[PDB]
């Protein structure tokens, strides 16, 4: 039987950064 | 006669291209994806019973290259087990590539890859918000209706190791027993009210105590006390849902009793949000992997 736990706050988030293309994301309804 | 690996190969082929390339599968290949995934959806429970370790993702909304980034960082199947919480189509530029890759991975790894239904996996909604227009432009109307028949068989919720309850929207005032979910027959549309509607449409709200009216004009809001009572009654530790854009890609509610996930960074070019994925290890220790454009 398992239980939900959380790590130390320093290890809660792992970041991945990528190059931003300003034309990659569009709302097709606009 | 479905050449699954060729399809997946062509879908992943466009990784790292600039400007972002479309992947135009054949009509028969896409219909094959819909038909085979539909069979698997129906053969598996509408209320999934899953086991950790796995990674859980929120909305994608046709941001295909962001989906590729998610797999790139979280590990392409079957390196990691995945559960997606819905809203794969609409708004973004590449709903077709998005849903096709997801359906392909479902067929390829049916025991390690799972897709829940979001409120946009519904004909009355995605006819309007982009998916139908994309289908009509790049294929035909008949293909859109094939997608709808497939979407109507998607599972609605998942429980991870009997402790994490997962769905797109949230809780329902009509949800007394999990059997009520299990009793829902497929194929089905999403009704404008009731249990199935709420599971795909409701939101948490910090200012409401019990149940309140939802600004969306559909379903309800629910407060922290509702979450607490739900978890205690069903012996759960956590609610994992999506359905709302959050700045850091994830966001806690009611002292970490609920988490909202949103996996589409810079949502439809109008927000500066990060996208997040929740990594759940074998012991159900949960952490977040965060997708963010560099600045
Ligand atoms: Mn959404
Ligand atoms: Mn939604």
């Amino acid at each position: 039987r398992k239980t939900v736990t959380w790590p130390e706050e320093g290890k809660l988030r792992e970041y991945f950064y990528f190059e931003l293309d300003e034309t990659e994301r569009v709302n097709v309804n606009k | 006669s479905l050449n699954l690996d060729s399809i997946i190969g062509r879908l992943l082929e466009v990784q790292g291209s600039r400007p972002g390339k479309n992947v135009q599968l054949t009509e028969n290949e896409i219909r094959g994806l819909c038909l085979k995934s539909r069979e698997i959806f129906l053969s598996q429970p509408i209320l999934l019973e899953l086991e950790a370790p796995l990674k859980i993702c929120g909305d994608i909304h046709g941001q295909y290259y962001d989906l590729l980034r998610l797999f790139e960082y979280g590990g392409f199947p079957p390196e990691s087990n995945y559960l997606f919480l819905g809203d794969y189509v609409d708004r973004g530029k590449q709903s077709l590539e998005t849903i096709c890759l997801l359906l392909a991975y479902k067929i390829k790894y049916p025991e390690n890859f799972f897709l829940l239904r979001g409120n946009h996996e519904c004909a009355s909604i995605n006819r309007i918000y982009g998916f139908y227009d994309e289908c009509k432009r790049r294929y035909n109307i008949k293909l859109w209706k094939t997608f709808t028949d497939c979407f109507n068989c998607l599972p609605i919720a998942a429980i991870v190791d009997e402790k994490i309850f997962c769905c797109h929207g949230g809780l329902s005032p009509d949800l007394q027993s999990m059997e009520q979910i299990r009793r829902i027959m497929r194929p089905t549309d999403v009704p404008d009210q009731g249990l199935l509607c709420d599971l795909l449409w409701s939101d948490p709200d910090k200012d409401v105590q019990g149940w309140g009216e939802n600004d969306r004009g559909v379903s309800f809001t629910f407060g922290a006390e509702v979450v607490a009572k739900f978890l205690h009654k069903h012996d759960l530790d956590l609610i994992c849902r999506a359905h709302q854009v959050v700045e850091d890609g994830y966001e806690f509610f009611a002292k970490r009793q609920l988490v909202t996930l949103f996996s589409a960074p810079n949502y439809c070019g109008e927000f500066d949000n990060a996208g997040a994925m929740m990594s759940v290890d074998e012991t159900l220790m949960c952490s977040f992997q965060i997708l963010k454009p560099a600045d």
